[PDB]
C-alpha cells in the first residue's frame, strides 16, 4: 500500500527443536539453567538426544523449560525506466509511414524483456542452496581444464536432489509410470530444472553412474504423462526446461590456458576466464513480487508519449519540433523462504 | 551481583551487596544480578531471592535441595535488602533540544541511588558520525551550551557512574538553527 | 527538495526534522512462515499392550 | 496459538526420536558393513571402507531367514507396461538420507545397477510412503529424521 | 499428551504472587517399550559420503 514505506517484512516462527531457536529461557532435568533452550535442536546424533531428553521425575517440579523464537525477513522495491526522443521531420519525411508504432512496439517488448532479466538476476542471487558442480569451492575455482574439471555430472544432480529433499522443499510433479507404446521409458522426476541453452550439449551426455545414457528425452514419455512447455528431457529427478534467455556469469570462473578442452571462455582484464552457467530450480512458495500500485500484475508500466507540436514547446524550443516517450515501472521481490531456490554453477561446452 | 544470606531460625533472607557480610547464622544462599543483565526493568530483588531459595533444601538452607523439599513459601521469607540502591535517572537529558545560533541550551540529569560518589561524564557525537567525542571538562551533571553555534549541534550523552561502577546514561539531540 | 519517501536505512527524509522519523517505514504481512510437523515413520508401526 | 503449536510439534517429534533411539539400541541382529567387527573399528579409509555392498545386504537377509523374521511385502511379478521391471523385495528397510547416495551407486554381482527405483514398478506394486526402491529383497523407505551415532 | 495451561489472571493469582501476571503451560506423557523378539530387529552400520 501507499504511504507505507518501500519495504515489506514478515515473521518466520522457528520451531522448537531447531538449531536456530536460541533463547536464554532453559532449564535442565535437574533444575539447572542450561544455556540453550531448544532441548537438542536439529541434532540427529544419538548421544545428544539421549543426554538432553526431558526426563521428569514423579514429583515433578520446575525442570525441563524450553523457549521459542521468531525471525523477521525483509524485501524492498526498486524503480526502473527508459525513454527515447524523435524529431517531427523523422516521422514526417520518412519512407515508412508507421515508424511511431514500430518504435512503441519495439520499446514495449524491450521493457518486458528487461523485467524478465531482472527477475532472473534476483532469483539467481537469492539462492539458499548455491551448489558448485565438479570440485569447485568458490566461483573463482570453477574451471574446465584441471585434473578434475567443473562439469555437470549425475552425482551432482543427485546431491542437489538430496539437499532439496532435506530442506523439506516440496515436489512439483509426480512420477510417470510406463505406457504400452514400445521404445518408451519411465521417467522418475518430481523436480523441475531450468538449464540454459548452453549446458544442453553437456547435459545430454552424462553417463549415469554405470556408463549408461542418463537423458530420457521428451519423446520417450509423451504418451503416458503431461508435457510441460520448454521441456527437453528428464534426468534422475529433474524435469528439464530449456530457458532461451538464461542469464550466465561470464568470466567468474578460473584462469584459462592452452589446455582448455573446448569450454566457453570470456575475457576479464586481459587473461581469459571461464564462464559460469547456472542450473536453477525454484521451489513452490519461495518468493513474492511486491507490486506497488500494480493492480494484480507483478509490474505495471506507464506510457508517457508526448507528440511534437504545441504540447512540447517552451523557452528551450520556441519552435516545438521534438517529443519523447518514456516507460517506467516499480519492481521488487520478497524471498520469504530462501531455502527452496537452488543453483548448480558449472561450465558449458563451446 | 547481590549476595543473599538466609537464617532458617528467623526465616530472614538479607540481600547484602557483593561486598557485604553474611549476618550471624545467615548462610550464603547465593548471589544474583538485581538489574537482570538481559531484562533489567523486568525483575526485582524478590525474584532473585525467591529462585536462590527455591534451590535450597528446607531442612537446611545451607544444603541445596529441589522441589520435593525446598524453601518456597515466600510468605514467611523476610527479605531485608542491605544492598546499595539501584542507580536510577529521575531526570534524564531532554530527548530533543532545538535552539538558534546563539540560544544557550542546558542539558540536565538527576541520578538517585548507587554508591554515594556519583561521578558524571559528558560525551558528544557530531551529526553523521559514530565516535562519541567526550566533552572535555564537563563533570557537572549539567552542560550549559551558551552562545551555541551550528557545529555544537548533534547528540550529547551523560554517564553517571557510581563509585562501584554501575553507570546510568541519557542522551539529548541538540539542534542549532543557523542563519546566512 | 522534499523527497525520499522511505528512510529505512537511517537516511532521514526531508520533511522530517530533528527527533522525528516516518511512523510507518514498511508493511507487515500477516501470514507467517511456519514449518510443518515433521513426517512420522515409526509411531504408526507400533502396538499397545495396555498396562 | 503459535507457541502451543510449536510445543505440540516438539512433543510429537521428540517422542518419535525416543522411539527411534530405543529401537536402534534394542537391535538383536547387529551387522557391520565391510571389514568391521565393532563401532570403534568401523572406518572409511584403507583397503576396506565400511560401505554397504550387495553381499552385505545378501548376508543381512540370510540371517533374517534363519532368525525366522516373517516377510512383510510380496514380490512384484511385473506389469503390462513397457519399461517396468520385477521386484524381489520381501522385507522393509529404513535408511537415513546420508546413506541413500551410497545405495544409489552400488553394484550388483555382475557389475551393474541394482537400485530399481519407484518409477519403474508403479503399475503393480502398491508403493508405500517414503519408498525410494528395492535393491535385492529389501524395500527401502527414507526416514526424513533418522538418528545416527556421531 | 496431557496439557495443563493456566492463563494470567485469577488462576495464577496466589500469595507468592498477589497480582497474577505469570502464566505457564506444561505437557507430559508416559512412554516405554517391551521388546519381545529382539532377533527380528536387524540394524546395520556403515559410513556415508559427505
Amino acid at each position: 500500500p501507499k504511504n507505507m514505506g518501500k519495504t515489506i517484512k514478515v515473521y518466520e516462527y522457528v520451531p522448537l527443536l531447531d538449531d536456530r531457536n536460541i533463547n536464554d529461557q532453559g532449564i535442565d532435568a535437574n533444575g539447572a539453567h542450561i544455556v540453550n533452550g531448544n532441548l537438542y535442536g536439529s541434532s540427529k546424533d544419538i548421544g545428544t538426544i539421549t543426554s538432553k531428553l526431558p526426563l521428569l521425575t514423579e514429583n515433578g517440579g520446575r525442570v525441563n523449560r524450553v523457549g521459542f523464537t521468531r525471525l523477521s525477513r525483509e524485501g524492498s522495491i526498486h524503480k526502473f525506466g527508459f525513454f527515447y526522443e524523435f524529431t517531427q521531420e523523422s516521422l514526417d519525411f520518412d519512407s515508412d509511414d508507421q515508424l511511431k508504432e514500430h518504435l512503441s512496439r519495439e520499446l514495449m517488448n524491450g521493457a518486458v524483456q528487461i523485467t524478465e532479466a531482472v527477475l532472473q538476476k534476483d532469483l539467481l542471487a537469492a539462492a539458499g542452496t548455491v551448489l558448485y558442480a565438479g570440485a569447485a569451492t568458490s566461483d573463482a575455482t570453477i574451471t574446465g581444464e584441471g585434473s578434475t574439471p567443473s562439469v555437470i555430472t549425475y552425482k551432482n544432480l543427485m546431491r542437489l536432489d538430496a539437499i532439496l529433499t532435506d530442506n523439506r522443499t516440496p515436489t512439483q510433479t509426480t512420477i510417470i509410470t510406463g505406457s504400452r507404446l514400445v521404445d518408451t521409458k519411465v521417467i522418475g522426476g518430481t523436480r523441475v530444472m531450468y538449464v540454459g541453452s548452453e549446458l544442453v550439449p553437456d547435459l545430454k551426455a552424462m553417463k549415469d553412474l554405470f556408463g549408461n545414457k542418463a537423458f530420457i528425452e521428451i519423446q520417450h514419455y509423451g504418451d503416458a504423462g503431461t508435457l510441460m512447455n520448454g521441456e527437453i528431457g528428464t534426468i534422475d529427478k529433474f524435469r528439464i526446461i530449456q530457458v532461451p534467455e538464461m542469464l550466465h556469469w561470464a568470466g567468474a570462473g578460473a584462469a584459462a590456458t592452452d589446455a582448455n578442452p573446448g569450454y566457453r571462455t570470456s575475457t576479464v582484464n586481459g587473461t581469459e576466464h571461464y564462464d559460469v552457467y547456472p542450473v536453477l530450480v525454484v521451489g513452490d512458495d519461495s518468493f513474492t513480487t511486491i507490486g506497488f500500485q500494480t493492480d494484480g500484475k507483478s509490474v505495471k508500466f506507464n506510457v508517457m508519449t508526448k507528440m511534437p507540436g504545441k504540447e512540447t514547446a517552451d523557452r528551450n524550443d520556441p519552435y516545438g519540433e521534438t517529443g519523447f516517450s518514456s516507460i517506467k515501472w516499480y519492481y521488487g521481490i520478497l524471498v520469504k523462504r530462501p531455502e527452496r531456490i537452488a543453483v548448480m554453477k558449472a561450465v558449458a561446452p563451446l | 551481583e547481590l549476595k543473599v544470606a538466609f537464617n532458617k531460625d528467623t526465616y530472614v533472607a538479607t540481600v547484602l551487596d557483593a561486598s557485604g557480610s553474611v549476618p550471624s547464622g545467615s548462610v550464603n544462599v547465593g548471589t544474583f544480578f538485581h538489574p537482570d543483565e538481559t531484562y533489567p526493568d523486568s525483575y526485582v530483588i524478590y525474584h532473585g531471592v525467591r529462585e536462590l531459595l527455591y534451590k535450597r533444601s528446607e531442612v537446611d538452607p545451607a544444603q541445596p535441595g529441589f522441589w520435593p523439599e525446598n524453601i518456597t513459601n515466600m510468605q514467611a521469607v523476610t527479605i531485608d535488602n542491605k544492598a546499595t540502591a539501584r542507580l536510577v535517572l529521575n531526570t534524564s537529558l531532554p530527548r530533543v533540544v532545538s535552539t538558534i545560533e546563539g540560544g544557550k541550551v542546558t542539558l540536565s540529569v538527576v541520578a538517585l541511588g548507587g554508591k554515594a560518589p556519583l561521578k558524571y561524564k559528558w560525551e558528544f557525537r557530531a551529526p553523521n558520525a559514530s565516535t562519541w567525542t567526550a566533552v572535555s571538562g564537563q563533570t557537572t551533571a549539567n552542560l550549559v551550551l551558551d552562545n551555541i553555534d551550528a557545529d555544537k549541534a548533534g547528540e550529547y550523552k551523560v554517564t553517571v557512574t557510581d563509585a562501584a561502577g554501575t553507570s546510568v546514561d541519557s542522551t539529548a539531540l541538540v539542534a542549532v538553527g543557523a542563519y546566512p | 527538495m522534499l523527497n525520499y519517501n522511505a528512510p529505512i536505512d537511517g537516511q532521514k527524509s526531508s520533511i522530517d526534522g530533528a527527533g522525528s522519523d516516518q511512523m510507518n517505514t514498511f508493511y507487515w504481512l500477516k501470514k507467517a512462515i511456519i514449518q510443518a510437523r515433521k513426517d512420522q515413520y515409526f509411531m504408526p508401526l507400533a502396538s499397545v499392550t495396555n498396562m
